[PDB]
């Protein structure tokens, strides 16, 4: 079957910034792709329309996902709490890479972050499962608003979010 | 006149390194936990009659980043090594900071001061013998703290001043 595709609709203080959209390897990484794809659609009843892109540092990476604490702390699977690293097949290779943070091995749950360019010291310990397949210019724009220790200048939300 | 020290706190993640670092700077705390990725700070103090002016890089309990870590260890003057007490693995990760801190500053004598953290929990698994034990072996002052209710705040941070104050002046 074909690679899924999400798209956020990003604001900034409530007014739209863009859409940004994702392809997501199902192919490859189908636990971790399927959590990404359930979380953005909300089909379980929870999942990330409304959070914010809490931790925003420019020239690495845009990173968000906290649905349960609002507060860069928290956030929750579709399978549990946490869920093992499926596999480090593919790589932080450049711009664009959609990959799941995390606390050490095998706890992700939904916080995920978007490189803004290569990354590949995370190799081997985040697990990489999709990349932006538009709206890259929307997620450089983010940039804008992020500094050195991540706090961002002003809200940055995933206004809307669903599968395409 | 003023003197200046640059002081880095350092320790394992969510032993309290923020919480005293606020504390000191700004006299409140809060239970919301912010990980750091870092910050720095600035303050005016007097210790021991002296106008001192504090400088403070708040660390991350990350160890992934060693060549900013190794910077952060040759610019700073002073490490506040902090673990909480109860958290046994924070204690046990002692030992590494400090073997960090020597082996980058090339140097068996560099301030530090080690800092037993959250003295007011009722679920201490570190004994604050086994700190005193550690830090005679070190040979650097040991201070338990509570940044909740502020406990041995200020002593530990103007401690490590007068460690760096007595190292310069040799
Ligand atoms: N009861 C109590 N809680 C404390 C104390 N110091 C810190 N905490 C709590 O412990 C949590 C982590 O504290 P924090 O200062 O963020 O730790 P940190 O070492 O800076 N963490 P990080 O490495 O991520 O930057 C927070 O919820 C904070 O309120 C203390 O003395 N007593
Ligand atoms: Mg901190």
């Amino acid at each position: 079957m074909v690679n899924p595709t999400v798209f956020f609709d990003i604001a900034v203080d409530g007014e739209p910034l863009g859409r940004v959209s994702f392809e997501l390897f199902a192919d490859k990484v189908p636990k971790t792709a399927e959590n990404f794809r359930a979380l953005s659609t909300g089909e379980k009843g929870f999942g990330y329309k409304g959070s914010c892109f809490h931790r925003i540092i420019p020239g690495f990476m845009c990173q968000g996902g906290d649905f349960t604490r609002h507060n860069g702390t928290g956030g929750k699977s579709i399978y549990g709490e946490k869920f093992e690293d499926e596999n480090f097949i593919l790589k932080h290779t450049g711009p664009g890479i959609l990959s799941m943070a995390n606390a050490g091995p095998n706890t992700n749950g939904s916080q995920f972050f978007i490189c803004t360019a290569k990354t590949e010291w995370l190799d081997g310990k985040h697990v990489v499962f999709g990349k932006v397949k538009e709206g890259m210019n929307i997620v450089e724009a983010m940039e804008r608003f992020g500094s050195r220790n991540g706090k961002t200048s002003k809200k940055i939300t995933i206004a809307d979010c669903g599968q395409l | 006149s003023m003197t200046e020290y640059k002081l880095v706190v350092v320790g394992a993640c969510g032993v309290g390194k923020s919480a005293l670092t606020i504390q000191l700077i700004q006299n409140h705390f809060v239970d919301e936990y912010d990980p750091t990725i870092e910050d720095s700070y600035r303050k005016q103090v007097v210790i021991d009659g002296e106008t001192c002016l504090l400088d403070i890089l708040d660390t991350a309990g990350q160890e992934e980043y060693s060549a900013m870590r190794d910077q952060y260890m040759r610019t700073g003057e002073g490490f506040l090594c902090v673990f909480a007490i109860n958290n046994t693995k924070s204690f046990e990760d002692i030992h590494h900071y400090r073997e960090q801190i020597k082996r980058v500053k090339d140097s068996e004598d560099v301030p530090m001061v080690l800092v037993g953290n959250k003295c007011d929990l009722p679920s201490r698994t570190v004994d604050t013998k086994q700190a005193q034990d550690l830090a005679r072996s070190y040979g650097i002052p040991f201070i338990e703290t509570s940044a909740k209710t502020r406990q041995g705040v200020d002593d530990a941070f103007y401690t490590l001043v007068r460690e760096i104050r007595k190292h310069k002046e040799k």
